[PDB]
């Protein structure tokens, strides 16, 4: 019911050990989000998934496919 | 066409939907919504006069003492301007570095080809579509990303009579038995000829040299 | 980024008296909003590190066996040895650069643990997947193939890497090892971001000491005119005071915000050159450094980023 950080002190929020994308954030790292007899969580930052290339001096990897995608950027005028 | 067709459906159904990708061009709205509701609220504060209406210092007061407390009142709405016409002299400054990078995408993206990386959009540049939009602008990108991936077996030169093959554009690859030629962006085996390959120095100063017959078409036109 | 701060309107202000209070709902909005542009600061810092230091979502790790070309990474490249993720560049980059009156400091939102996190995984995409990696999903391209076609933007065919390659071990690796002597050497090369230290510990030294200052009445203190003078005398003396600090108020935030539009210039150009000379190859003269180029180092810094630049001369 009552966690520390390094931002201060915070108190009515569940400290869990699972670390995605969150909504809210706090600082130093530390990042709430409510999710599910539901409870607003605190936790540490995600960056992404982890991914390890291989690595050797024989081996290319050359792309067989290609997906065109349309991205939308708003920029005011 | 099946591709660009229904990936342009795909902004169309986005766009019904969430109204938070527009949000940008709403915070230029609510800055705004806020500025001109501040100089509203500003006139209902007393500014330590006893009230805050002009009707009701010079007429309930004397001349000598109104000109103290009216001047209270002037300076404490001088003061609630110079907030806000200095509020919007830095706003503006954020709008038009931001129209800058516009025109710049108007002129580099829309009208050509451009090389850039995390410019006009993330991948290889295709085209740009301009869109209208109130107080800015939507962009579309289409842009070329790569899917698949598949595993190959490489080497620098290939080995023939003692002078080292060079690739002039491409790569080299390898299924495991037969040496091809593809492309960095797209797989297409070919037949290794002398007019893909740049021949120059030895076998000797190669690390990573491979040994191949590279086939010249000239050989089997000299009796036919 | 910059030092992102908070002024609290009741203790700076007011010398902690009944009186000082409740005169300020005749004030009213004057501060509310001066907390308000303060905020919206804090929000564009924490801004400023996701474009920049974050390009992608993926993070690269970097394999165990390491033969990169003949070359040595290592001093780029993060020490598993040690509890904090640092690179043998970026010790030297921490250590060069250098009571509450109802002022707070808002910590930062991504600490500097997790900077030389995205730090470390664009270096692996630099090294192991070629340029393949920010444009799409990460390929693998070894590592003598990588600089071929990175010659060839240039002019550069690949008679020049493949015979002179043990030649190329003997520049490059003296040339990085004159970057980690001069950094530790001096400190004037990291003194841009030292002056955001500095320009933002000169603005609250500004702001301390108008607390001292008259501001046109006979006391400063505002216990010392409520036991003295007439009431009819105080409310001419304390709301001299009140309005004389918020005129340093009004000094401090206009400043921060013509600071912040100076610190936002240099993010967008600092998340330009992240995706333009780190994520690709440019053929530009004075804009991924002087002369051709061929890559980017990009490495962690306390409030800012520092640049390594590898060009061909």
């Amino acid at each position: 019911n009552v966690f520390q950080t390094r931002a201060g002190c915070l108190i009515g929020a569940e400290y869990v050990n699972n670390s995605y994308e969150c909504d809210i954030p706090i600082g130093a790292g530390i990042c709430a989000s409510y999710q599910t007899s539901q409870s607003i969580i605190a936790y540490t930052m995600s960056l992404g998934a982890e991914n390890s290339v291989a690595y050797s001096n024989n081996s290319i990897a050359i792309p067989t496919n290609f997906t065109i995608s349309v991205t939308t950027e708003i920029l005011p005028v | 066409a099946n591709q660009f067709n229904s990936a342009i459906g795909k902004i169309q159904d986005s766009l019904s939907s969430t109204a938070s990708a527009l949000g940008k061009l709403q915070d230029v709205v609510n800055h705004n919504a806020q500025a001109l509701n501040t100089l509203v609220k500003q006139l209902s504060s007393k500014f330590g006069a006893i009230s805050s209406v002009l009707n009701d210092i010079f007429s309930r007061l004397d001349p000598p003492e109104a000109e103290v407390q009216i001047d209270r009142l002037i300076t404490g709405r001088l003061q609630s301007l110079q907030t806000y016409v200095t509020q919007q002299l830095i706003r503006a400054a954020e709008i038009r570095a931001s129209a800058n990078l516009a025109a710049t995408k108007m002129s580099e993206c829309v009208l050509g080809q451009s090389k850039r990386v995390d410019f006009c959009g993330k991948g290889y540049h295709l085209m740009s579509f301009p869109q209208s939009a109130p107080h800015g602008v939507v962009f579309l990108h289409v842009t070329y990303v790569p899917a698949q991936e598949k595993n190959f077996t490489t080497a620098p030169a290939i080995c023939h009579d003692g002078k080292a093959h060079f690739p002039r554009e491409g790569v080299f690859v390898s299924n495991g038995t037969h040496w091809f030629v593809t492309q960095r962006n797209f797989y297409e085996p070919q037949i290794i000829t002398t007019d893909n390959t740049f021949v120059s120095g030895n076998c000797d100063v190669v690390i990573g040299i491979v040994n191949n017959t590279v086939y010249d078409p000239l050989q089997p036109e000299l009796d036919s | 980024s910059m030092t992102k701060t908070s002024v609290d309107c009741t203790m700076y202000i007011c010398g902690d008296s009944t009186e000082c209070s409740n005169l300020l709902l005749q004030y009213g909005s004057f501060c509310t909003q001066l907390k308000r542009a303060l905020t919206g600061i804090a929000v564009e810092q924490d801004k400023n590190t996701q474009e920049v230091f974050a390009q992608v979502k993926q993070i690269y790790k970097t394999p165990p066996i390491k033969y990169f070309g003949g070359f040595n990474f290592s001093q780029i490249l993060p020490d598993p040895s040690k509890p904090s993720k640092r690179s043998f560049i970026e010790d030297l980059l921490f250590n060069k650069v250098t009571k509450f009156k109802g002022l707070t400091v808002l910590p930062p939102l991504l600490t500097d643990e997790m900077i030389a996190q995205y730090t470390s995984a664009l270096l692996a995409g630099t090294i192991t997947s070629g340029w393949t990696f920010g444009a799409g999903a990460a390929l693998q391209i070894p590592f003598a193939m990588q600089m071929a076609y990175r010659f060839n933007g240039i002019g550069v065919t690949q008679n020049v890497l493949y015979e002179n390659q043990k030649l190329i071990a003997n520049q490059f690796n003296s040339a990085i090892g004159k970057i980690q002597d001069s950094l530790s050497s001096t400190a004037s090369a990291l003194g841009k971001l030292q002056d955001v230290v500095n320009h933002n510990a000169q603005a609250l030294n500004t702001l301390v000491k108008q607390l001292s200052s008259k501001f046109g009445a006979i006391s400063s203190v505002l216990n010392d005119i409520f036991s003295r003078l007439d009431p009819p005398e105080a409310e001419v003396q304390i709301d001299r005071l009140i309005t004389g600090r918020l005129q340093s108020l009004q000094t401090y935030v206009t400043q921060q915000l013509i600071r912040a539009a100076e610190i936002r210039a240099s993010a967008n150009l600092a998340a330009t050159k992240m995706s333009e000379c780190v994520l690709g190859q440019s053929k530009r003269v004075d804009f991924c450094g002087k002369g051709y180029h061929l890559m980017s180092f990009p490495q962690s810094a306390p409030h800012g980023v520092v640049f390594l630049h590898v060009t061909y001369v």
